[PDB]
């Protein structure tokens, strides 16, 4: 068809949208949206409460056997009202097939753990806490796991600036690794490399 | 040797409008389905996957 | 740099306009065509620095 | 001027052994008992 | 497609030669004295090192090095500062500061790389559109002091000299897969 | 919607038994990591610490603040971070920079 | 000297990949993913490809598709043998690493002569590949291929029967199949126990689809298996290198998309609109359309994947890298429970970890 | 814009005239847009800048040798698109991503012209309209520019 | 009977038909006590009752599972015993009920 352009199906993208219709309507407590990419990836966004129900239905109920959990990323978007956005992608080896389940949380409202679902979210978690800061209720232990150990901080908050409020090196007074304010030699050059127009109209919002 | 290498499928003279095959401007929104600001039967993610079949080459290693 | 480019001649091209590459030809700079209608002085190649004059 | 590309010879490249290759020694077993014992009575006379 | 790598099969051949067998293996070290013998098989093979200091290995055209400015056949700095190379450094170790000349030119006053910042990607040289700055065979620079690791205009261009040849060779290779 | 505390008056228990746990450490602390400071040092900066975090009154921030407090106590009984960390608190290499405007002024802005 | 608790203590390398990212455009961020892994480079920098490719909603050329695939074999080779021989390194076999390292230098040979580096290549970029393979380097790779096999037959016949290694290794960190699956193991951390799933297979990619490979599994789930499946991958990436020689496709490299892959420099040297390509791709770079994408690849180790957002702009908004082994790593205590510190550190080498990766 | 080229001749070339110490004109990349001569005549009212001849040969310039200086002659550089008139002083002392854009208001003059004072890396670079639509509208002087 | 099965742990099961039965009876009865208009009722009794009629009508276990679509029959049990746990859990968790609360003003919105 087109050599430079990417071939495009639409079986999966009906599979997916009726796997959607599905899930939207075993669990109406807690889906608040449901979509499909053009990419024909599944997404579902729920209640911050209805993790645990959620991800437990997704693994057990027998249609759905999403017994591998990729990843729990976050996102962070500061302009929303509740900036964390967590995203759980799941595995079914059965399906042979991937959904992503999404929810928010704030700096002072916690996400519950899924530790008790798929073990594999005791580190995940733990990163998005040590990095996002977004607590997590009821995890067995959590703690920093990419950071230094007197770290203050959460660095990949959008804020939180590139480059750190700390830097070490060696004393030979004290003999001793030291913490000290970072002072660059070449500050960090940002570029304005956005054009004045606007490529993709599809997402041009009107008022 | 001294290579010389094919052109690609758009180094044509003609026909060759951009906005015949351009693939980042077919990016759509997602599609909702079920969105809280706007007897069936069961239904899987996919097919099941098939079993495995068995290699012939050299079945057990 | 500024020696060596004083040291060099000044090239001559019968026509209107000039094409300058680097002169390595596909190893040089992009092509730009120089106009030597200025009688006063030689058309210079922004790239290379080479001159032209034309006769 | 044709082009003149990384292609595979005319006709394809030769067939590759891609797999275990570890033989099966001869030794047999009684041999090896009896090598020994043999041995051992010499020994021991 | 899948095939078992280690799945017990066939269970009941027992054998009075097969069980002298299994003995055999067991009290003897037959694979152990196996693998003695490839060790000793290895032994008597030419060895694969090379005398480095009088015997370089090999490298291809494309082997990215240390780093060079080029000049043109009438001795002139390339560099016209286009700025790409400094825009498209992942690792920002191009700074650049430019002035107008005297000769009315485009040229630049302070050409730094970082060599301890630089990934050696090849970016610059493939975003430099008067092939000025290039990657030269070179990858034998280590200095005592950090410094010296921190190159200007100068040391690039006079490694551009020093390496002008070999530079020259690897573009003529090369360019046509470019 | 909080954290585990529901009220600030509940909070402040909390507070005060990682105040508790972290005094209890000190010597602990001081002895088995061989620092070269006084138990009595390593008391009063606690309380230093502590007080830093005193304007907070939300119950959902003086939670977060314990939670964190609570984290870095773990840290330290199981000695998992080392002398060159737990010294960082006590900011042995700064030079206090001068807070009156005639002298900051005078160094830089 | 048993292990009661095993507390992984990580981070130690880990420099904040996933943030700077987020400040770079999508040319710029491509030799990040070469250093995600630095055992396995150009299958990271694959994942990282696909997953651009997907959000552009265009399409690597054929040429390059092969390419990719064969050089992600080779680089499939490299990851097998650093896992394989390290691991009896510290097992306590010594020769097999030296061995091998001549095979990965060979291997290191062939990418630098088609990338001008010997790892760390960025030769795969979103579009296709850098440049065309280099005249006679197929012939080359024949030659090695050719040969691999008995070299690992030697290294088969050192290790697979002896008494000493299936003592060493055999019903060491068994984990069953779902356990491993809720732990959120990977590769062959699930293909050892017995698990039929590859990702190759189940969900190709690039040109994965047109060539025959087998996928080994393990019966008994412990370390010998899963070093029995090692080596048969290899001898499986052997069969694929073959295929993609022999089926090498003739045409372009790179998508033939001006506003996406830099143009030719010959092109750029005698086109205007070429010129304002490389100008505005070399400073700007692509403008990718927003969305959001979970790209995953059957990388040497496991499964890697990169969870990408964009917002349309010419910058990633966020870059998630779902390593194969942070969840392995994270299994180590329940692997390792009831074993001594011989057997974890046995166990810890059929994890095939490169904190590189572990950490991001 | 295509992604190619069909242009497969060679490309029309002008001469650079000399129009004073401010305005460069690397003319060559004219796109012959006329907003620099509907500026002159217009916001300017000098009435310099003019069209000549027809066709691709129609060159943009005073076609005697006169320098067009004006209290708003600088402007010339802001409107025209393409670079084709430019600052002689900035010539190539900088690029468009690399400076820092920082807003204040010009003092040099009473008016109280809007100004972005453009630096990179403690040097201030140039010195750019901001559009204030009741004082500058868009304009400034070439003393504060 | 099979002597093994590939997944490690999972142990081979005597007398697979009765155990499916029985599980498949479970989740049945525990499903009477969801509210007549559930979802999850109406959707896992179409899914257990087909089941358990594959079960009924075939005796040989190859041609059991390849009916079931399960790979073998052990992780179809298996998997019966997830289906049941997850109908208990349910009960108490209802997600049958209206949403708890709508998302914010633009919560799920991109690009922002
Ligand atoms: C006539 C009437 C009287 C007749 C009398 C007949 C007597 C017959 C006696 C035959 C027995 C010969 C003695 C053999 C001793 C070996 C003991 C043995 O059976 O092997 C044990 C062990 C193998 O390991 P494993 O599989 O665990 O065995 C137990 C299985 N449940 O084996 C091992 O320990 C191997 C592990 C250690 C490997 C060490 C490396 C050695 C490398 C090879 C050395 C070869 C040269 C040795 C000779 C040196 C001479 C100076
Ligand atoms: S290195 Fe190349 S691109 Fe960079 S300023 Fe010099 S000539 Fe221009
Ligand atoms: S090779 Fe890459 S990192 Fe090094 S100077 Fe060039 S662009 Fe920068
Ligand atoms: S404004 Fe610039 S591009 Fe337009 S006609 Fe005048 S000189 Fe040419
Ligand atoms: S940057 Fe614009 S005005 Fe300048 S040469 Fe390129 S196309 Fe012409
Ligand atoms: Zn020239």
């Amino acid at each position: 068809k087109r050599p430079t352009v990417r071939p495009r199906s639409d079986v999966t993208h009906k599979q997916l949208s009726a796997f959607g219709e599905y899930v939207a309507e075993i669990l109406p407590k807690y889906v608040q949206q449901v979509q499909v990419s053009c990419l024909d990836e599944l997404e579902i966004c729920i209640h911050p409460d209805g993790v645990i129900p959620t991800l437990t239905f997704l693994r057990d109920h027998t249609n759905a056997q999403f017994k591998s959990l990729a990843d729990l990323t976050a996102v962070d978007v500061p302009t929303r009202q509740n900036r964390f956005e967590i995203v759980y992608n799941l595995l079914s080896l059965r399906f042979n097939s991937r959904i992503r389940v999404k929810t928010y949380a704030d700096e002072l409202t916690p996400i519950d753990s899924i530790v008790s679902v798929h073990i594999a979210a005791n580190w995940y978690e733990r990163e998005v806490w040590d990095m996002f800061g977004v607590f997590f209720f009821n995890h067995p232990d959590l703690r920093r796991i990419l950071t230094d150990y007197g770290f203050e901080g959460h660095p990949f908050r959008k804020d939180f600036p590139l480059t750190g409020y700390v830097e070490l090196r060696y004393d030979d007074e004290v003999k001793r690794v030291v913490a000290e304010p970072v002072e660059l030699a070449q500050e960090f050059r940002k570029f304005d490399l956005n054009s004045p127009w606007e490529a993709f109209p599809a997402y041009r919002q009107p008022p | 040797p001294p290579p010389k290498l094919p052109v690609g499928p758009s180094h044509k003279l003609s026909n060759n409008y951009y906005c015949t095959r351009d693939g980042r401007r077919e990016v759509v929104p997602p599609s909702i389905i079920m969105s809280s600001q706007k007897e069936k039967k069961a239904v899987t993610p996919a097919p099941p996957m098939k079993r495995w079949e068995l290699s012939k080459d050299q079945p057990y290693l | 740099a500024i020696d060596l480019i004083a040291q060099q001649p000044v090239n001559e091209v019968e026509h209107r306009i000039i094409a300058c590459d680097g002169g390595g030809g596909a190893l040089g700079h992009p092509k730009v065509y120089i106009n030597l209608d200025k009688e006063t002085k030689t058309g210079t190649c922004g790239y290379c620095g080479l001159q032209f004059k034309q006769h | 001027s044709k082009v003149k590309q990384d292609m595979p010879p005319p006709g394809g490249y030769g067939p590759i052994d891609y797999k275990r290759n570890l033989p099966r020694r001869g030794l047999s077993g009684y041999s090896m008992f009896a090598v020994g014992i043999g041995a051992l009575i010499f020994g021991y006379w | 497609t899948y095939k078992y790598v280690n799945k017990k099969e066939q269970e009941s051949e027992v054998d009075m030669k097969s069980a002298t067998d299994n003995a055999a293996r067991i009290l003897m070290w037959t694979e152990l004295i196996r693998g003695l013998g490839m060790t000793l098989s290895y032994l008597f093979r030419e060895p694969a090192t090379i005398n480095y200091p009088f015997e370089k290995g090999p490298l291809s055209p494309r082997f990215r090095g240390e780093h060079a400015l080029r000049r043109y056949p009438s001795g002139e700095e390339r560099c016209i500062a286009c700025k790409l190379c400094e825009a498209i450094c992942p690792a920002q170790a191009i700074t650049i500061e430019a002035e107008p000349r005297a000769d009315g030119s485009r040229r630049t006053t302070r050409y730094d790389i970082d060599m301890t910042k630089c990934i050696y990607c090849g970016f610059c040289q493939e975003a430099c559109p008067v092939d000025a700055i290039v990657e030269g065979p070179n990858f034998e620079f280590s200095t005592e002091t950090h410094e010296e690791l921190l190159y200007n205009k100068e040391k690039l261009l006079n490694n551009g000299d020093k390496w002008e040849a070999e530079i020259a060779a690897n573009i003529q290779a090369d360019y046509l897969y470019r | 919607k909080p954290i585990f505390s529901r009220d600030l008056n509940e909070a402040k228990r909390r507070v005060r038994e990682l105040y508790r746990a972290w005094y209890r450490e000190v010597p602990n602390t001081v002895h088995l990591m061989q620092l070269d400071i006084t138990v009595k040092q390593g008391r009063d900066k606690v309380r230093e610490m502590f007080m830093k975090n005193a304007h907070v009154t939300d119950p959902r921030v003086v939670d977060l603040l314990v939670i964190k407090g609570k984290m870095e106590l773990q840290e330290t009984i199981k000695v998992w971070k080392q002398r060159t960390h737990v010294m960082r608190f006590f900011h042995e290499t700064e030079t206090p920079r001068p807070k009156d405007f005639l002298s900051k002024f005078y160094m830089g802005h | 000297e048993m292990v009661r608790k095993c507390d992984p203590h990580i981070g130690l390398l880990h420099r904040g990949t996933e943030k700077l990212i987020e400040y770079k455009t999508y040319l710029q961020a491509l030799p990040y993913f070469d250093r995600l892994d630095y055992v396995s480079m150009m299958c990271n920098e694959q994942a990282y490809s696909i997953a651009v490719e997907k959000l552009l909603n265009i399409q690597p050329p054929p040429r390059a598709q092969w390419i990719r695939v064969l050089f992600g074999e080779i680089t499939r080779i490299l990851n097998h043998i650093m896992a394989v021989t390290t691991h009896a390194l510290d097992i306590g076999a010594m020769t097999p690493f030296f061995w091998m390292f001549e095979e990965r230098e060979k291997m290191f040979e062939f990418y630098e002569r088609v990338s001008g580096a010997r790892m760390h290549a960025a030769y795969i970029r979103p579009g296709g590949v850098h440049q065309d393979l280099p005249l006679g380097l197929l012939d080359d790779i024949y030659e090695f291929s050719k040969n691999f096999s008995l070299r690992i037959d030697e290294v088969e016949e050192m290790l697979t029967n002896n008494r000493i290694w299936r003592n060493r290794t055999v019903d060491i960190g068994v984990v069953t199949a779902e356990d491993a699956l809720n732990y959120g193991f990977s590769g062959v951390m699930l293909r050892g126990s017995g698990i039929q799933w590859d990702l190759r297979k189940t969900q190709p990619y690039d040109v994965y689809d047109q060539v025959e490979f087998d996928v080994p599994i393990g019966s008994r789930g412990d370390c010998y298996d899963r070093y029995l499946c090692r080596v048969e991958e290899m001898r499986q990436s052997l069969r694929i290198i073959e295929q993609c020689l022999n089926k090498m496709p003739p045409g372009e490299i790179k998508v033939d998309d001006a506003k996406v892959s830099p143009p030719k420099r010959a092109e750029m040297k005698t086109s205007m609109e070429s010129l304002i390509h490389h100008f505005k791709l070399y400073t700007e770079g692509y403008q990718v359309p927003p969305g959001a994408t979970y790209t995953a690849i059957e990388a040497p180790k496991g499964e890697f994947g990169v969870y990408l957002v964009s917002d349309g702009s010419s910058r990633p908004y966020r870059c998630k890298i779902k390593a194969p082994g942070f969840a392995h790593l994270a299994g180590l205590d329940k692997m390792s429970k009831g074993h001594m510190l011989a057997d974890v550190v046995a166990i810890i080498g059929t994890q095939d970890i490169v904190f590189g990766e572990i950490d991001r | 814009g295509s992604d190619r080229s069909r242009f497969l001749e060679g490309k029309r070339a002008v001469e650079d005239k000399n129009i004073g110490p401010l305005v460069k004109t690397i003319m060559t990349r004219c796109i012959q847009c006329t907003r620099c001569i509907r500026f002159a005549s217009e916001i300017a009212g000098v009435d310099d800048l003019g069209t000549t001849g027809r066709g691709n040969d129609m060159q943009v310039g005073t076609y005697i040798e006169k320098m067009f200086m004006s209290e708003l002659s600088g402007n010339v550089i802001d409107i025209c698109p393409v670079g084709a008139l430019t600052s002689k002083p900035y010539a190539f002392t900088a690029r468009p991503w690399e400076t820092r854009k920082t807003e204040s208001i010009d003092v040099m003059d009473a008016v109280g012209s809007n100004i972005v004072v453009s630096t990179r890396t403690g040097e201030v670079m140039r010195i750019l309209p901001r559009m204030h639509e009741d004082i500058n509208e868009e304009w400034i002087s070439d003393k504060t520019r | 009977l099979k002597k093994t099965t590939g997944l490690v742990g999972l142990a081979v099961c005597d007398t697979p038909h009765e155990r499916l039965t029985i599980l498949y009876t479970k989740t049945l009865d525990i499903l009477k006590h969801f509210p007549k208009h559930a979802a999850y009722r109406k959707y896992t009794e179409q899914i257990t009752n087909e089941k358990l009629d594959m079960v009924k009508a075939e005796p040989d276990v190859k041609k059991l599972e390849a009916l079931l679509q399960g790979g073998e029959v052990e992780e179809v049990i298996l998997q019966a015993e997830k289906e049941l746990s997850l109908a208990r859990k349910m009960l108490k968790w209802k997600p049958w009920e209206p949403l708890v609360e709508e998302p914010p003003a633009n919560q799920w919105k991109w690009p922002i």
